[PDB]
């Protein structure tokens, strides 16, 4: 029952770098599908199974390999990453094909980003400000800010957890990040959440507040150069309590 | 289950005339289901180089085709189509009759 | 070759109706799909239409002309969790699935009571940057981006407190520069006169 | 133009003796196959060449895949009917879909199925249903209808797209498709009078007796309309003669907007 499962849902490739996307299905579907989504434009096809034992091209074939290797599984092959494949992938499955009225069942999606060299990925750094007292009187609510700053590639996931739970209601999060510098092609990345309570949440001590941001980059087998720390896959959050006033 | 049995008819291609270059047509239709054999025969013996169209369909859901090999027809030879199918206990020849 | 076009992207109100269109030109036609696509989220299916007429699923329904070729998905009062992206797709005469590039809904949120402010909020010991929220205005209010490189302006969001059924737009600026105040950051947008700006 | 037609028909088989297919799939356009498919080849392939030469080869690749596809649910399908018939041994499942472009510009459309030759389902694309013949076909039905957006897609299918496929092909064809080729008749004594016509194109013929005027259906013996090997068509129809008094017997024949009476003295 958990309808389409791709893996991964982020990474970081070199040009040049081979990369399998997972797909499997357990609905007992016979066609599958991998799309690519750009910004601007529709989803357009890289390869399709109408049925087991069965592998076509569709519209963007090159650069990419399919493989139906059972009923369930449709994995998407990449050789040489090129950085024009940076994307965000999307397995597809249908009960049939050709039957016309037969809608697309999607996963996921995997966002790829293809890089000449490594040397500018950042992981974010995060930071979160207490709430205004002037709100809090005026308003007799509070808000909390989160800024994540600087990171690169926008491989991020960004949580609120009050007191150990994670918690979405009275949470906003930019849908899209800033680009720092918006003239830049590679430009790092900015992204801002707010977390609004009540005056009376925020004024009990033992309130705890954190805000969590995962970061996707690097793993072992990348190769590292740089003088700064390597930016591997990571976890960096920073917290507040409560204030009594 | 219902099996239908071939419709089975022999004919030449134009109206034969004796020491004239012709085709000798067995034409097999109506049977079901689709495995059938057909042979056609010169003096009772099979002709080697036959030709046949592919397996056809009928809107009633059952089959023909078309056998035919080249032939000049004569006086003394007789000609025939032998059919086997699943509703024949032993084939079934029809001849040429003209 | 084969088109499918929808615009880019429309606004509408909180409660109000939405009308989102989708022309096609193309060899043959076996049907037309609409999908719903949430921010970083899969698209899923809507509604198919293949013959004549409007059919009705919920608060959506989907038209569809096959002379004029041409369809909608009519979305009536309208709610923020409809901010998503509407994806048209048509398959032709060879089922081959042709997509539109997608409309962005944007939802502008009923603001009952507006009290447009901007706050300073509290520095962190960890950071160099002060921060500025611009909270608690109407819809109609633009936030519009930075003029300085070292000032940074994330666009407006709308929060939703479901214990208090209230919701307020925000923005938020932050920069380290000296020269940063929250009396100027907002200074390159058209914000209500009325904005309340507390004292330093 | 005349009627003319386009149909596909698929044929699945539960247990194939040796080397014969599993799933054949033909299409018609008129009495001419058009496009061919089985499981043992796998492709979708040509069976006219003015179909060969005027569909460029992404349409044979696509439809191979859908062929493919095609052949994989009528198998699911047969395994199912043969399980709720308490079936063994090998049966046959069969397709038939197309329309119909008549002279005077109506259309007509249809859509049914088959099990060991003989009729199961039948669609009805007006009244959006489908007639079942048995309890077996009841049950298919009901999950067939449940499904009321794929009978919708199968009405605009037959009425719209089925339509233009046809037109499509009726003009590569139409060198074949559209020419005319008028019949040779003569009348021979065999004791009967057999009316015989050949070297015939559209295949479509009336042949009748009649006797001093008046037509004899009862009486009248009507052979089929065969090929004749050479793309032209043969036929014949006889009637008997009676020893005892004379008459005036003539044969009627209409092909392609032409009548034609041998009057035998
Ligand atoms: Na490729
Ligand atoms: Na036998």
């Amino acid at each position: 029952n958990a309808g389409v499962t791709q893996t991964p849902k982020f990474q970081v490739l070199k040009t040049g770098q081979s990369m399998t996307l997972q797909c499997a299905q357990d609905m007992n579907h016979n066609s599958m599908y991998w799309y690519r989504q750009d910004p601007g434009m529709g989803l357009r096809l890289i390869y399709y199974s109408a049925s087991e034992g069965t592998t076509d091209k569709g519209e963007v074939p090159n650069g990419y390999n399919v493989s139906r290797l059972n009923k369930r599984e449709f994995s998407l092959r990449l050789e040489s990453a090129a950085p024009s494949q940076t994307s965000v992938y999307f397995c597809a499955s249908s009960v049939w094909t050709g039957e016309g009225s037969g809608e697309l069942f999607f996963g996921e999606g995997s966002r790829l980003t293809v890089l000449e060299d490594l040397k500018n990925v950042f992981p974010p750094e995060v930071a979160v400000f207490e709430p205004s007292e002037a709100e809090i009187s005026h308003t007799q609510k509070a808000t909390l800010v989160c800024l994540a700053t600087g990171f690169y590639p926008d491989h991020v996931e960004l949580s609120w957890w009050v007191n150990g739970k994670e918690v979405h209601s009275g949470v906003c999060t930019d849908p899209q990040p800033l680009k720092e510098q918006p003239a830049l092609n590679d430009s790092r990345y900015a992204l801002s959440s707010r977390l609004r309570v009540s005056a009376t949440f925020w004024q009990n001590p033992r309130n705890h507040f954190r805000c969590q941001v995962q970061f996707y980059g690097l793993s072992e087998n990348d190769e590292w150069t740089q003088d700064r720390a390597k930016p591997v896959t990571q976890i960096v959050s920073a917290e507040a309590w409560g204030r009594a006033d | 289950m219902i099996q239908r049995t071939p419709k089975i008819q022999v004919y030449s291609r134009h109206p034969a005339e004796n020491g004239k270059s012709n085709f000798l047509n067995c034409y097999v239709s109506g049977f079901h289901p689709s495995d059938i054999e057909v042979d056609l025969l010169k003096n009772g013996e099979r002709i080697e180089k036959v030709e046949h169209s592919d397996l056809s369909f009928s809107k009633d859901w059952s089959f023909y085709l078309l056998y035919y090999t080249e032939f000049t027809p004569t006086e003394k030879d007789e000609y025939a189509c032998r059919v086997n199918h699943v509703t024949l206990s032993q084939p079934k020849i029809v001849k040429w009759d003209r | 070759g084969q088109n499918i076009d929808q615009p880019t992207e429309m606004t509408a109100t909180e409660g109000a109706i939405v009308q989102i269109n989708c022309t096609y030109q193309t060899s043959g036609f076996n049907g037309l799909f609409w999908y719903q696509q949430h921010a970083g989220e899969a698209p899923t299916f809507l509604s198919y239409n293949v013959l004549d007429g409007l059919e009705e699923k919920g608060r959506f329904s989907s038209f569809l002309s096959r002379s004029k070729g041409y369809s909608y998905l009519l979305l009536k009062e309208l709610q923020m969790k409809d901010s998503a992206s509407y994806l048209c797709a048509v398959k032709d005469s060879n089922y081959q699935l042709i997509w539109g590039a997608g409309t962005k809904l944007i939802i502008k949120p009923d603001i009952q009571n507006p009290d447009p402010a901007v706050y300073q909020l509290r520095d962190s010991k960890s950071s160099d940057k002060s921060v500025c929220l611009f909270t608690d205005f109407d819809s109609q209010t633009n936030v519009s981006q930075s003029k300085d490189s070292d000032v940074y302006i994330t666009d407006k969001c709308v929060l939703d407190m479901r214990s208090m059924d209230f919701k307020s737009n925000s923005a938020v600026a932050w920069s380290n520069k000296s020269d940063f105040a929250c009396a100027n950051a907002f200074n390159n947008s058209i914000i209500p006169e009325d904005t309340f700006f507390p004292s330093p | 133009m005349r009627t003319h037609s386009l149909r596909y028909f698929r044929l699945g088989v539960s247990d194939p003796i040796h080397g014969v297919p599993e799933f054949i799939s033909v299409g018609y356009v008129d009495s001419h196959p058009i496009t061919t498919y089985d499981s043992v080849t796998r492709q979708k392939e040509p069976r006219a060449p003015w179909m060969a030469e005027n569909l460029a080869p992404d349409h044979w690749e696509r439809y191979t895949q859908l062929l493919r596809g095609w052949q994989q649910m009528f198998k699911v399908e047969l395994k199912r009917l043969q399980r709720h018939y308490n079936h063994s041994g090998s049966h046959t499942y069969q397709r038939m879909i197309g329309c119909e472009l008549l002279e005077d510009g109506s259309t007509t459309g249809f859509l049914q199925y088959a099990y060991d030759g003989q009729d199961f389902l039948i669609f009805n694309k007006d009244t959006l249903s489908w007639l079942a013949v048995d309890n077996v076909a009841h049950t298919i039905k009901q999950a067939w209808e449940a499904n009321q957006h794929e009978l919708l897609y199968q009405k605009n299918w037959l009425e719209e797209e089925c339509i233009a496929w046809l037109k499509r092909f009726l003009e590569y064809g139409k060198d074949t498709l559209q020419r005319t080729e008028p019949p040779l008749v003569r009348v021979n004594r065999k004791t009967a009078l057999f009316c015989k016509a050949h070297g015939f194109y559209p295949p479509e013929i009336y042949m009748t007796w009649m006797k001093n005027g008046e037509e004899i259906v009862q009486e009248i013996d009507y052979g089929d309309i065969l090929p004749s090997g050479d793309g032209t068509y043969q036929a014949w129809a006889s009637i008997e003669l009676d020893p005892q008094s004379s008459n005036l017997y003539s044969c009627h024949v209409e092909h392609s907007g032409v009548h034609m009476v041998l009057q035998v003295p």
